C-alpha cells in the first residue's frame, strides 16, 4: 500500500487497494509485466518529447 | 511568455497554435489526440474564424514539419463567462486527424485523484506559447517555455483582485519577471513526472504580465477531466 511512498513505485497513475498499490497507465501505454512500468504501443506516445 | 526558454527542437511537441484568417496566431492549445485539441474557453472570442496550426516552432521560417488543421466542431464549456472567467475551457475536434511526426505528439491526460496528489503537489509546472515577451512588447516569433512554480492555493486568492474559483489555480512567481502573457491563452500547462508530461492546466488569465505580488491564473484541468472525455466522445 502507501501509493505515496514513492508513487507506489509506479510509473504513472498510482492506486491503492486497502493493503497495496495497483499501477496503471495513460491511454496509449500498456502496463509492464511487473505491474509497475508502462511501455508505449505506437511510436509517438502522449507525454513524451519527440527527441 | 515573458522570460523563459526557447522550446528547443522536439521539446514542446504538444504545443498547438490557434491562428486566424489573418494567419496570425492569437491563442494557443494542447494536443490531446490525433483528433482533439484542448484550449482556453475565452480564446474562442479573439477571432472570428480560426485554423489550428501544429508543428511550428517559429512564425516566419518553414520548418517543414508544421501543418494547418481546420476545426470540425467547437466544444465551448457552456457555463463559461467572461465577466468572471470561470470554466475557461473548451475542446476542438479536428476535421482531419493530426499526424504525429517530430515536434508533433499528444500530451497525456492524468487521473484526477492521481494528478491532484502527485502532479500538482509537485514542485513546478511547464507553461508555453508564442505570446508576448513583455506586458507591452509585441507577440513572439519563436516558441517559448517557462518552468513555473506552483502557487499556494491561498496566497493565490490573496494576491488576486478577483475570486480564484474551484476551476482555477495559480502558478508562477511573486517577484520574478517570468510568466505567460498575451496570446499565450489556451496554451498547455503541463507537469513533468518521470520523463512524461501530463496536461495539468490551461492558460486562463492573470493581472498584467509577470507583475509583482501577482501570479498567473490557470484552469484547473483535473477539474474537468470527465468533461474532456465526454468531449473526446463529442457532446
Ligand atoms: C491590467 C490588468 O491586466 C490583466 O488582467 C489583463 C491581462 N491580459 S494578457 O493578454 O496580458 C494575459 C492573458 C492570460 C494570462 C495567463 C497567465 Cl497564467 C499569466 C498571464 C496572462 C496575461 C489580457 C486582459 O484581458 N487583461 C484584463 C482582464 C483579465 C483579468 N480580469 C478578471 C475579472 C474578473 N474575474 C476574473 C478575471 C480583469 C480584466
Ligand atoms: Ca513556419
Amino acid at each position: 500500500k502507501l501509493c505515496s511512498l514513492d508513487n507506489g513505485d509506479c510509473d504513472q497513475f498510482c492506486h491503492e487497494e486497502q493493503n497495496s498499490v495497483v499501477c496503471s497507465c495513460a491511454r496509449g501505454y500498456t502496463l509492464a509485466d511487473n505491474g509497475k512500468a508502462c511501455i508505449p504501443t505506437g511510436p509517438y506516445p502522449c507525454g513524451k518529447q519527440t527527441l | 511568455i515573458v522570460g523563459g526558454q526557447e522550446c528547443k527542437d522536439g521539446e514542446c511537441p504538444w504545443q498547438a497554435l490557434l491562428i486566424n484568417e489573418e494567419n496570425e496566431g492569437f491563442c494557443g492549445g494542447t494536443i490531446l489526440s490525433e483528433f482533439y485539441i484542448l484550449t482556453a474557453a475565452h480564446c474562442l472570442y479573439q477571432a472570428k474564424r480560426f485554423k489550428v496550426r501544429v508543428g511550428d516552432r517559429n512564425t516566419e521560417q518553414e520548418e517543414g514539419g508544421e501543418a494547418v488543421h481546420e476545426v470540425e466542431v467547437v466544444i465551448k464549456h457552456n457555463r463559461f463567462t467572461k465577466e468572471t472567467y470561470d470554466f475557461d475551457i473548451a475542446v476542438l475536434r479536428l476535421k482531419t486527424p493530426i499526424t504525429f511526426r517530430m515536434n508533433v505528439a499528444p500530451a497525456c491526460l492524468p487521473e484526477r485523484d492521481w494528478a491532484e496528489s502527485t502532479l500538482m503537489t509537485q514542485k513546478t509546472g511547464i507553461v508555453s506559447g508564442f505570446g508576448r515577451t513583455h506586458e507591452k512588447g509585441r507577440q513572439s516569433t519563436r516558441l517559448k517555455m517557462l518552468e513555473v512554480p506552483y502557487v499556494d492555493r491561498n496566497s493565490c486568492k490573496l494576491s488576486s483582485s478577483f475570486i480564484i474559483t474551484q476551476n482555477m489555480f495559480c502558478a508562477g512567481y511573486d517577484t520574478k519577471q517570468e510568466d505567460a502573457c498575451q496570446g499565450d491563452s489556451g496554451g498547455p500547462h503541463v507537469t513533468r513526472f518521470k520523463d512524461t508530461y501530463f496536461v495539468t492546466g490551461i492558460v486562463s488569465w492573470g493581472e498584467g504580465c509577470a507583475r509583482k505580488g501577482k501570479y498567473g491564473i490557470y484552469t484547473k484541468v483535473t477539474a474537468f477531466l470527465k468533461w474532456i472525455d465526454r468531449s473526446m466522445k463529442t457532446r
